[PDB]
């Protein structure tokens, strides 16, 4: 790090090019490392199955156990193998009356990622090149976009973590400052919202039950792992926040957003409706994809002029995925054994306002396009090239010869 | 691709009678994937049932309906004026989705 | 309130292709699924297609794959379809569609139910 | 082939062939047509195409 | 200058996953074999001047 | 006039190879595929393969592939083959050959027929 | 002579995982394949996998593939197990094991008949 | 996979006289890849037939096997003594491994 005495400088970080990079590194890196794993092809045949039932239960309602017919060793056995999934990776109708499909088999082309590879994000610094160097904002309370009144320059920005996250911004930084919301400058009606909090709050996360795991052969040299048999005492996945600073978090950003917005009303309200990867909101953690029913936890509404009574939120999970909402491809994640414990910080929310009514706004979570996940902590940073030379006059001349 | 057949083509009805209705259909629909809806002419049509049990949002308490294997029902506990119109059944989802050819409902 | 608003009523020619709008207030357009579906004279509803606004992903009925196409545009509010390729058949009355909310407890695609409708638009196939 | 309004075309073959409609599996019945030059044929107590 | 004059509709099938082989279906209109068409005179000039 | 004019007689030592030449006249030997066909005393003629001296691809009879090759030259207008291991039952006469011209009508390999041949090779394998 | 010598005895929690060495003498540690059995009481003896120092290709019984790992050290002439989410029917007796050495008569596979063993660990699933 | 079953369960005998046991499998070993063994309690199990007829390496030439097909056969010209222990067959080798119920050898 250096500070520079005497800069301003123009920053826009909505238009900011480092983040159109950050992107196609961040795709090109599980395309890179998730070639050799074998596919899922052969398994999206139809399948016949059931409802499940767990060790010393008449009935699991929250699974289904899938009985399919799979090529095994090479082509010449096939076996009616079996295992079970999640609902959500699994339907139903066309051509038979038991018939059973993956959900995105026909569409895309799955693959399951190599279990001995980690999903855990790590903080990456990134770095410029010979002859260019990047700018920061030590400002506290940037806006985003227009002049920075103090400027300082590195060579590597701090390490950053990319959490795949929708609906909030966890495992990030914090701002020094007070609250910030930044927004699209044109107009009131803005394309995304970022809320960036300077106090982070907890978030725990566990699913109970313990799994074991099953595994099929489909290749040479290869196998695919399976989600297998259920033990003990069955639940949902859940998380736990504190409810008092939570309380406190959420006037706190109101009290912020009213500067813009003066009149009585703001209405928060849950998802939008949709299809799920909006409607719920989604991370990782130890090995498996969560997906969450938000809607408990931004009920509140305001109007103008601390370690109990825990509010705890269902948590339901899945195992294929649209990761990247890319068109036509989707990621298989294996199980992983026994139960599953979690901890993260909480660090803001990517929010959405509606068209607007009388004397009411009515904000609620939205938005997840992804880049936004890295436009809210990419924002501080830009890069610039330097031209070495430059000519001047003087009084001084060499002599002739 | 599955194929509905409603019967009956048309109920009459006067004000305060019951009103039930069947949608046939060619192959088990053993998932619960139905829905019902409502037409009227020079307006948008309208949704009434879906998933076979769960009624839409806003409408009133006299539609109800119910079903199981392929055949399946639609009813109204008291007909009023409002409701003379088209009412239509289908199947949809995973690349099934499919039509009825509607039952009429219109005044004695 | 909910509604879907459509482009103008067509007559056009045989042969030709016939291009549709449907843009929509109420809600944000780019976190529903939308529908496109037809009616002819006295027949039964035939499904299209869907659209993701979200991603873009697609999915046509076979039937007419080489002859239907669609796109969306969130800035737009307005999702677009496309059907070349006219002949006297083609002459239905189109709608564009809503699906409804995603509680948790439902399982996967059970609400591509229509929700919400638009007027619809008349198109005839003529010289 | 049949074209449209006509018993024949001499320069159609109308060409039916098995194929694997879904990923992996279900073979069935499809049609399409080509143009000669991409076909031949000797084989078969029936005739043969490819 | 050359035309293909018969009108050509499409017909797909589905192999694959995110895939399609395109196919040739339905001929339509009044059938013509393609063909191209120069001017003579020139040619003959041109013929002559090689 | 169209020819085909061989190599000398041959023979050659059992298990050994024999090689034998094709040069041609009257006609653009690039623009015609050539055919090989053996005859062994009072039997039928027996199929070998065909080659394109254009481009060089090459299909074998599958009874022979593992002991036949081909090839041909631009420049010398003429084509080539070889026979490795020989055996007793190869002792046969052998040629060279011409298909006769395409033309619009024909659908695809009507004309690999024989349309001109050689004045053929002895092949004897003897000691 | 030749011997193989195994880890102290265990008692372990249930739902925890069990770990056992087998280091050897009198030959070249690298240079024979290794396997590893397990007897209940009274019961059969289970085979488990095998486990080739020279190379490190494995292959277990697809049993227990989801709950066996195995390696092998050349600088330890040792081979280790682990054996994951333990259960009560695991408590047994294990044992490792050498194969006698190919004679280049032999057909493939034929020596992996258990040619030593070592004396046994005793393994008990307890709180 | 395949499944052995060893018979007599037990046998008695004193030393000197002569002992034969058989082994019969539920599938047929066309391979000859087959093994029996012995054991004692609180000792390292021991080799003693592989390949239904290659003595092991040390083992005294009273043992001797026999078998073809699905019938396999181990015998003691003479029992002595050190002989009184457990033995069990085998089938091995291309991930077909599975031993026997094991046959008791005691003194009479």
């Amino acid at each position: 790090e250096m500070v520079l005495k005497n800069v301003t400088e123009n920053f826009n970080m909505w238009k900011n090019d480092m983040v159109d990079q950050m992107h196609e590194d961040v795709i090109s890196l599980w395309d890179q490392s998730l070639k050799p794993c074998v596919k899922l092809t052969p398994l999206c045949c139809t399948l016949n199955c059931t409802n499940a039932t767990a060790s010393n239960s008449s009935i699991i309602e929250g699974m289904k156990n899938c009985s399919f017919n799979i090529t095994t060793e090479l082509r010449c056995k096939r076996e009616k193998k079996n295992a079970l999934f999640y609902k959500l990776d699994i339907v139903q109708l066309d051509g038979n009356s038991s018939q059973y499909r993956l959900i995105n088999c026909d569409t895309s082309v799955i693959t399951q990622v190599c279990p001995k590879l980690s999903f855990d994000p790590i903080p990456i610094h990134y770095c410029a090149p010979a002859g260019y160097a990047i700018l920061k904002c030590n400002n506290k309370t940037f806006t985003g976009t227009g002049p920075c009144n103090n400027v300082s320059t590195v060579q590597c920005t701090h390490g950053i973590k990319p959490v795949l996250s929708t609906q909030l911004l966890l495992n990030g930084s914090l701002a020094e400052g007070e609250i910030i919301i930044r927004s699209e400058n044109i107009t009131k009606n803005v394309k995304t919202i970022i809320v960036h909090l300077n106090e982070s709050v907890k978030i725990e996360c566990t699913r109970p039950n313990n799994k074991t795991r099953t595994s099929i052969r489909i290749g040479p040299g290869q196998a695919f792992y399976a989600t297998g048999q259920v033990i003990g005492d069955i639940r949902e996945a859940y998380c736990n926040i504190n409810e008092s600073k939570w309380n406190e978090t959420l006037q706190r950003v109101s009290k912020k957003l009213k500067e813009y917005f003066p009149h009585k009303n703001i209405t928060f309200q849950p998802s939008s409706g949709g299809d799920l990867e909006i409607t719920t909101h989604s991370f990782n953690c130890g090995g498996e994809f969560f997906y969450c029913n938000t809607s408990s936890l931004f009920n509140r509404t305001y109007m103008a002029n601390n370690s109990t009574r825990t509010i705890t939120i269902h948590c339901r999970i899945k195992q294929i995925i649209n990761m990247w909402q890319e068109v036509g491809r989707a990621m298989y994640a294996p199980p992983i054994a026994g139960n599953i414990t979690c901890i993260s910080n909480i660090t803001g929310l990517l929010l959405t306002r509606d068209y607007g009514k009388n004397n009411t706004e009515t904000f609620r979570p939205g938005g997840g396009n992804m880049k936004d996940n890295w436009r809210s902590e990419l924002y501080k940073y830009k890069v610039v090239k330097i031209e070495p030379l430059g000519v001047a006059p003087t009084r001084c001349k060499r002599r002739v010869v | 691709e599955i194929v509905l057949t409603q019967s009956p083509g048309t109920l009459s009805l006067s004000p305060g009678e019951r009103a039930t209705f069947s949608c046939r259909s060619s192959h088990s629909i053993r998932s619960r994937r139905v829905a019902w809806y409502q037409h009227k002419p020079g307006q948008a049509p309208r949704l009434v049932i879906h998933g076979v049990s769960n009624r839409a949002s806003g409408i009133s308490d006299r539609f109800s309906g119910s079903g199981s294997g392929t055949d399946f029902t639609l009813t109204i506990t008291r007909v009023e004026p409002e409701d003379f119109a088209l009412y239509y059944c289908q199947v949809y989802g995973a690349s099934s989705y499919t039509f009825g050819q509607g039952t009429k409902l219109e005044r004695k | 309130q909910v509604q879907l608003v459509q482009s103008g009523a067509e007559v056009k020619k045989p042969g030709a292709s016939v291009k549709v709008s449907c843009q929509a207030s109420g809600y944000r357009f780019s976190n529903f699924v939308i529908h496109w579906v037809r009616q002819a004279p006295g027949q039964r509803f035939e499904w299209m297609g869907w659209i993701n606004p979200y991603n873009g992903n697609k999915e046509f009925s076979a039937k007419f794959q080489d002859r239907v196409t669609f796109t969306a545009d969130t800035s737009a509010n307005t999702a677009y379809m496309e059907l070349r390729s006219l002949r006297s058949a083609d002459t239905a009355v189109y709608y564009c569609a809503r699906v409804g909310p995603y509680s948790w407890d439902d399982s996967p695609q059970d609400n591509y139910y229509m929700d919400v409708w638009g007027k619809g638009t008349t198109v005839i196939v003529s010289s």
